[PDB]
């Protein structure tokens, strides 16, 4: 485009040089030059390079003058017109139009000199006489047409005036009046003419020289400008030119209409100054002819060059007010013609007197006339008059008001085409006023787009006339029209066009070259975002900072809105991708360049605050909050700046995790000061962009309200908040709107945060059911999403989740997915994501290494390195720890303390052997490691465990804390005699029950909460449940029921089997720990059991039983099931002989005879006295450690007639020998006569077994923990013949008993209201056949009873069955969960006793460290007092044998209870373990 | 010997937390669609009120 300009400059230099040499050749070839002049005039105007327009005019003016010097005056004239029309809005037909051309910034530098050139040609062609009335008009208002140029060629202008006086045949007096004026006004010598100046004055008062003809009108205007300069001197008076009778009679004619009607003037010329006042006033007193006279008056006022006067301006207002007052009274079109005539001459006056505000009035009258007349002709005159003001006024600020003015114009046009016609008057290059800034171009085009262009309603591309390239790019950049030929424009122009839109399909002489860097980083930024990448985000940010933003004062220019919206988007995108280091640098830089970027500082402060918070720079973040909170107020701020200030204060770390303080501010304070930040219904009807930003604010608040609630023990309200946040997010999306990039990014972060928080809340309470739901929901959204930082963050979160729920297959997959997702983001700029990546891949040293590289010498001001220590398990100094992360710190401290203590104890062989020994807590009556040291370190450990708040623990951690609390008490009570021995075991008993109670409690509460809580923009405490759980135990102990309540649990820490007994009748509490490691651990037994169940289950499936047909494959089926049935018997036998050998007596229902026991206790201590080395050689009997009675009783409950009697008794010996050992009584086994022990004990036991009274407990309640559920405990030999039912907690049990006045076994009537479902899917024909008879016989003789057979039951059918029955049996698959949702059963308060016969009806699906769930717990939460189900899948023939014997043995006389009946019915099955061990009972034992 | 049978495995009625409403594909579509940030925010006629208050050498010098 320069070689283009250099090409045409070459042509111009050829012409202007050779034309002067040979004038003949160049004249005929002037067409080539007019081409080149126009060619560059177009380019320079199109690229907004105004500065080169000036240098072109100079070469163009030089061509004109060389045409004059060679007397090619014809060409020279049309060159003056050529120059003018190429560089002005207004056009010219003749040199007349040049001479009366107003001054504008477009012709400021040549207009006067061009005019002098015009007068030179008029002179040289002798056309003065014809141009006379235009030249007289010119100098009459010289103050307007010529005397505005400060560098006006004075000597050249006056010399022209003198030469015109020389050749004129008329008005020779007027040309002399001006000549004498220009000589004195511009100090000049008169010696440019030998005759004196005084004689020159008198020489003009001749008869032929004062002759002006019809141009006597201008006489007054010349005399005024002459005499006003020459006051008090040799002044040529008025009475020298005009006689008395012609000046005096003027005044006298006025005193006695009175205007020349045919000449548009007043009757008199050269009217006096004060005599005009009586003329003006006389006209104010006043159909359509009256307008004609108003013309003649003001027409003369122009012709008389009288300076601006108040009397004139006062009548001016009266005139125009009268005009507007009676526009409607004009009906005909002749009177309309006069209106346009008067409003035309009135506007001319304003420009003379420089009255811009009075001109505005005339524009309004033209507009009103246009509307009333419905005349487009008037409306075009109105628009053009406003644009004339724009050029003449020369203000960029006024240009904003004129756009709003033009908005009213376009709306008034009488058609669609007329509207576009009016617009093109505004959208015009010469409205730029030679402004070379990007800010003005954008301000003008976007304003014209909002206010004007949208009123045009066009759907095709219109290349608006006489508009620049840059203007079209910016204007159509904001449009939505599809086919725009952008490829015609410059690349810089196209680059702005592309950035302005969402599409990216990609000269030294250009305005945009001044902004090349800025334009292309905006393009690159928007390019990345559209690809959902950040490949250049880092580079362009540093580039914008160093090579543009820092050169702010150097460039010294007002910042465009193009750059503003880019900054707002860059800060946003950097924030969205966690480029927090760059965010800080950028934000601090902008805040430093306040001089220019002050209007954008509220954005820089928002994203700087969120930056510090993202890097956990709380010290800086807190300083920023207190500054912001006190500087700016909300009552006067705009909603946008208010939203931004409030949105930055939502983070938890800014409130010290103080929920009440947070709630006060966003709940009471903020809504009181700025309510429309909470108007989610848009009652005040905000713009759709702001409304969404408001909805986004409330989403962000609810999400943060959840974090505080859950970190304050308000799980319920935390859930409600997360649900509110997601409901708003839904209503936001369904708003019919094209979601802006800014709000899309914001919503993406909020929505994922919402899912993250929801899952974390349900992890804390251990609900695997809900976690699994939200996990899949989240996992689904990620799939289609493409935002790398969102995808990676979520994949990383899911990976953590799958580790918790121990779903190893999904765990491996998501780890790979997250790793691959991490390549798609900048590891150098994103430290928060980097550490997460290094954490997942076990690179811990690199994790803390990359932290110190990132922060450097800023590491002192960030909690992030300490935060990762907490994540790694470390505990940190209390004084340096963030108050919010204090709970995690304490927990880590507890586990770290325990690890160090247990480590130092296990290196002493005394305690090493103690952790590998069976231990009881009420066991006795009250290198080398020091004893008092050990006691001390354990009493400290105990007091620390009692110090922590229980409402800050997830249920799995509370589980660890409880089993760690018990282990400490156990070890301590074996080493010494602690303070408050019994009360410690009572609380510790109810401590271990909380992790059993809370998950079941949350499950019940969460399913019954009202749905209206989620759509309006109940809470439980661990404290009140702590009371409940310790009172539930106190009530059981005081019921004095003759039962045993034995819990079976597993310890995660030690791997020990944990048994605890409760004896309401004996008022005794006992607990023991069993080191399990013929040898298999608890997990190894689980893996072996699950392996059998899974194989036996898939043999049961119809998928397999269908495909078997041959007799030979019937054998393969039975042989496999035969084997599985043996594999389990042997498994239960290993468990039977390894885990419980010698302590089985712990489960014995037998209660000892009190009179006999005291006798045995004498003999027992006798035997120990005689055979134990320590009791034979040291101290005296009164110093012997006494063993508790329940331990002594374990011997009496042995059976000498059993085959492995000695094995069991021997283990009890060790147990007693260990009780004594740990309390400090050493007994070398080498020195113990086990012969005597064996014989003397066996003898005394037999003597008891032959004289004992056979009384025993009534029932045994197994409190089986959820991790021990899958084991068929009731099929162990010592539990086989017992009356047993399972129970999930002390609270659940105590409720069930309290509900029925503590009467066992529960009596339930059978004479009415019994429900039964048989073969609901018709897949059990053989089963249906056996029971079809008895069931229908019952409902025949049972009132209000019902049966559903071979029929899929509706949900609301069995929902009233369960709630309105005395008995509910069901024979099908599962517990009928395919016919009723979990929700509705859990919504009940009372449910009939249920017999859930059928496959896996008591089975549960396990989810790692989260609580498992099954339909067994669903029924219990519904109010069911007794539910019977199968632990796995069973086959029909065996289970129906069982079902039959079950019903018969129960009486469905002295029939059996449900407990005995089941235990006495297991033997009917052919597979006594694969089928017989499957049924189980939860709840209270019942009898019909 | 004849083989014992087992009932057909049924799908339990789907669990959804109370009042929860999943995001449909129309909603996910709006979540992953890039729109230009510079995209701008989306008739009775009244009258307008009035306010109150030379030789060849001097030719070259003329353009040079």
């Amino acid at each position: 485009s320069i070689g283009i300009l250099a090409m045409h400059n070459n042509i111009i230099r050829d012409f202007t040089k050779i034309a002067s040499n040979n004038i003949d050749l160049a004249i005929e070839d002037i067409t080539t030059v007019d081409h080149s002049l126009n060619s560059i005039y177009s380019l320079l105007k199109s690229h907004h390079m105004w500065g080169h327009i000036n240098s072109t005019v100079k070469q163009h003016l030089m061509i004109i003058v060389k045409l004059i010097n060679n007397n090619a005056l014809g060409l020279a004239s049309s060159e003056i017109i050529f120059l003018f029309n190429e560089t002005n809005l207004f056009q010219a037909h003749s040199l007349k139009n040049i001479l009366l051309a107003d001054f504008s910034t477009w012709n400021d530098y040549y207009l006067s000199n061009l005019k002098i050139l015009a007068l030179q040609i008029i002179l040289k062609r002798k056309l003065v006489d014809e141009y006379l009335p235009h030249i007289l008009e010119l100098f009459s208002h010289d103050k307007r047409y010529l005397l505005k140029d400060p560098n006006l060629k004075a000597h050249a202008l006056t010399k022209i005036v003198l030469s015109f006086f020389s050749v004129t045949t008329s008005c020779k007096v007027l040309f002399g009046l001006k000549f004498l004026q220009y000589i004195k006004q511009f100090k000049l010598p008169f010696k440019k003419f030998n005759i004196t100046v005084e004689c020159f004055s008198k020489n003009l008062l001749h008869k032929n020289y004062l002759e002006m003809g019809p141009n006597k009108i201008y006489l007054n205007s010349f005399y005024l400008s002459y005499s006003m300069l020459y006051d008090g001197l040799d002044k040529i008076m008025l009475l020298d030119i005009l006689s008395y009778e012609e000046t005096t009679e003027v005044q006298r004619a006025i005193k006695s209409e009175y205007c020349n009607m045919s000449e548009n003037r007043l009757l008199w010329s050269c009217i006096s100054v004060d005599d005009l006042n009586v003329i003006l006033e006389n006209a104010t007193n006043f159909i359509s002819a009256t307008l004609k006279c108003l013309v003649c008056l003001w027409s003369t006022i122009r012709l008389e060059g009288l300076p601006k006067n108040k009397d004139i301006l006062r009548q001016f207002d009266c005139t125009v007010i009268y005009i507007n007052s009676n526009i409607k009274s004009i009906n005909d079109e002749s009177a309309a013609a006069l209106l346009s005539e008067l409003l035309g001459v009135l506007s001319e006056i304003c420009i003379d007197y420089k009255e811009p505000k009075r001109l505005s009035n005339i524009i309004s009258v033209l507009f009103n006339a246009s509307v009333l007349f419905k005349s487009h002709s008037f409306l075009l005159k109105t628009a053009n008059l406003e644009i004339s003001n724009v050029l003449i006024s020369n203000d960029s600020k006024t240009s904003h008001r004129t756009i709003l003015k033009f908005e009213k114009f376009i709306s008034s046009a009488q058609s669609a085409q007329k509207k576009i016609e009016i617009f093109s008057c505004l959208f015009n290059v010469y409205c730029m006023l030679r402004n070379d800034t990007l800010s003005f171009v954008f301000d003008f085009c976007q304003n014209a787009f909002i206010h004007c262009f949208t009123r045009l309603k066009i759907t095709k591309f219109i290349e608006f006339s006489n508009s620049s390239e840059i203007m079209l790019s910016v204007l159509y950049g904001n449009s939505s029209i599809e086919n725009i030929p952008s490829e015609n424009w410059s690349q810089l122009s196209r680059m702005i066009f592309c950035s302005l839109r969402g599409i990216f399909d990609l000269d030294k002489l250009h305005l945009l070259n001044k902004y090349e860097l800025l334009i292309r980083i905006v393009y690159l930024l928007n390019l990345d975002m559209s690809k959902h990448l950040t490949t250049n985000l880092s580079k362009i940010t540093k580039l914008y900072i160093n090579k543009w933003l820092q050169k702010s004062d150097e460039k010294a220019e007002r910042i465009s809105s193009f750059e503003m919206d880019f900054v707002k988007m860059l800060l946003c995108y950097l924030n969205f991708n966690n480029f927090d280091k760059l965010s800080i640098e950028l934000s601090l830089c902008i805040k430093s360049k306040e001089k220019y970027y002050s209007s954008i500082v509220p954005y820089a402060d928002n994203y700087l605050l969120e930056a510090y918070l993202s890097l956990y720079m709380i010290d800086d973040a807190l300083m920023m909050k207190n500054q912001l909170q006190k500087t700016m107020n909300l009552s006067t701020a705009k909603i946008e700046q208010a939203l931004l200030h409030a949105s930055s204060l939502i983070n938890v770390h800014l409130w010290d995790s103080d929920l009440t303080a947070f709630q006060i501010y966003f709940g009471k304070t903020l809504p009181a000061m700025k309510p429309e930040l909470f108007d989610i219904n848009n009652d005040h009807n905000l713009p759709m962009s702001l409304y969404i930003k408001v909805i986004l604010l409330n989403i962000k608040i609810f999400n943060e309200s959840a974090k505080l609630n859950i970190k304050a023990g308000n799980v319920i309200s935390a859930v409600i908040d997360c649900r509110k946040a997601q409901n708003l997010a839904l209503s936001l999306l369904k708003k019919k709107n094209k979601l802006s990039q800014g709000s899309r990014l914001a919503l993406l972060k909020s929505l994922s945060f919402s899912f993250f928080q929801l899952i974390k809340i349900h992890i804390r309470i251990g609900s695997a059911r809900d976690c699994e739901f939200y996990s899949k929901e989240l996992s689904r959204i990620i799939s289609d999403l493409e935002e790398p930082i969102i995808v990676y963050r979520c994949l990383h979160f899911l990976h953590r989740y799958y580790m918790i729920t121990e779903q190893t297959c999904l765990q491996n997959i998501t780890l790979g997915k997250a790793n691959k997702a991490f390549d798609y983001l900048d590891a150098e700029a994103d430290i928060t994501s980097l550490t997460m990546f290094l954490y997942d891949n076990k690179e811990f040293v690199k994790l803390e290494q990359s932290l110190v590289l990132y922060f450097g010498d800023q590491l002192e001001k960030t909690f992030l390195p300490n935060l990762w220590k907490l994540h790694l398990g470390k505990d940190i100094d209390d004084s340096i720890c963030l108050s919010e992360y204090m709970p995690k710190n304490v927990i880590n401290r507890v586990h770290n303390m325990w690890q160090k203590v247990m480590s130092q104890l296990e290196e002493d062989p005394f305690f090493k052997g103690m952790f590998e020994s069976t231990l009881g807590i009420p066991s006795s009556l009250p290198q080398k490691f020091d004893r008092i040291a050990a006691i001390s370190k354990l009493k400290q450990m105990k007091e620390l465990l009692e110090s922590l708040k229980l409402d800050t623990l997830d249920n799995h951690e509370l589980s660890k804390i409880s089993s760690l609390s018990s282990l400490t008490l156990t070890i301590l009570s074996n080493i010494t005699s602690i303070h408050n021995a019994e009360s410690s075991l009572i609380t510790n008993f109810s401590l271990t029950d909380l992790p059993r109670h809370m998950p079941l409690l949350f499950d019940k509460v969460l399913n019954n909460i009202d749905n209206k809580n989620y759509r309006e923009f109940n809470n439980i405490s661990t404290i009140t449940e702590s009371i409940r759980v310790s009172a539930a135990q106190k009530d059981l102990m005081e019921s004095n029921l003759n039962i045993n309540v034995i819990t079976i649990d597993f310890c995660p820490i030690t791997g020990n089997l944990l048994l605890s007994k409760l004896e309401p009748r004996r008022k005794r509490r006992t607990h023991l720990r069993l080191p399990l490691i013929v040898h298999l651990s608890f997990p190894e037994a689980t893996k072996k059991l699950l392996s059998i169940i899974n194989e036996s289950n898939q043999t049961t499936s119809v998928e397999v039983t269908n495909k078997i047909k041959t007799r030979e494959e019937r054998k393969s089926w039975w042989t496999t099931r035969y084997d599985l049935d043996k594999r389990m018997q042997q498994l239960l036998n290993n468990i039977e002989n390894s885990w419980f050998n010698g302590v089985q007596g712990f489960f014995s229902p037998e209660v000892v005879d009190n009179s006999l026991f005291e006798k045995f206790k004498d003999k027992f201590y006798e035997i120990l006295h005689q055979n134990l080395p320590s009791r034979k050689l040291y101290g005296n009997p009164a110093m012997f450690i006494k063993v508790e009675d329940w331990v002594i009783e374990l011997f009496l409950k042995l059976n000498p007639q059993e085959i492995d009697f000695l094995s069991k008794m021997e283990d009890l010996i060790y147990f007693v020998l260990d009780i004594l050992l740990f309390h400090g009584e050493e007994n070398a086994y080498d020195e113990i006569d086990f012969s005597m022990l064996h014989v003397q004990l066996e003898e005394q036991i037999k003597k008891y077994r032959a004289t004992m009274t056979t009384n025993s407990i009534f029932h045994t309640f197994l409190v089986v923990s959820s991790s021990c559920h899958l084991f068929p405990w009731e099929c162990l030999s010592f539990l086989k013949d017992l009356s047993i039912t399972r129970v999930p907690s002390y609270v659940c049990l105590n409720k069930l008993l309290s509900r029925f006045h503590y009467q066992l076994p529960l009596q339930v009537t059978i004479e009415d209201n019994i429900s039964m479902i048989l073969n609901p899917n018709g897949d059990l024909s053989r089963t249906e056949s056996k029971f079809k008879g008895m069931f229908q016989k019952i409902i025949d003789a049972k009132p209000s009873s019902q049966l559903v057979m071979n029929e899929k039951p509706e949900e609301e059918t069995l929902l009233k069955m369960l709630q309105n029955s005395n008995l509910f049996v069901y024979i099908g698959h599962g517990g009928g969960e395919q016919y009723v949702r979990s929700k509705e059963i859990k919504k009940c308060t009372k449910i009939a006793p249920s017999f859930l016969l059928g496959c896996s009806s008591a089975a549960m699906k396990y989810y790692g460290k989260l609580e498992p769930t099954g339909t067994i717990y669903t029924y219990l939460l519904g109010g069911c007092p007794m539910v019977l189900g199968n632990l796995w899948d069973v086959t029909d023939k065996d289970i129906d044998k069982f079902s039959e014997e079950l019903f018969e043995k129960m009486g469905f006389g002295n029939s059996l209870s449900v407990s005995y009946a089941v235990s006495k019915s297991r033997g009917v099955c052919h597979l006594r373990y694969l089928n017989g061990a499957a049924p189980v009972i939860y709840g209270l034992p019942i009898k019909f | 010997m004849d083989i014992e049978i087992a009932p057909q495995r049924q799908e339990p009625l789907p669990y959804v937390p109370e009042g929860y409403s999943p995001f449909q594909q129309d909603d996910i579509e709006k979540l992953k669609t890039f729109n230009s940030p510079y995209k701008l925010d989306l008739d009775k006629v009244d009258l307008l009120p009035l306010e109150q208050i030379l030789d060849p050498e001097e030719l070259e010098d003329l353009v040079t």
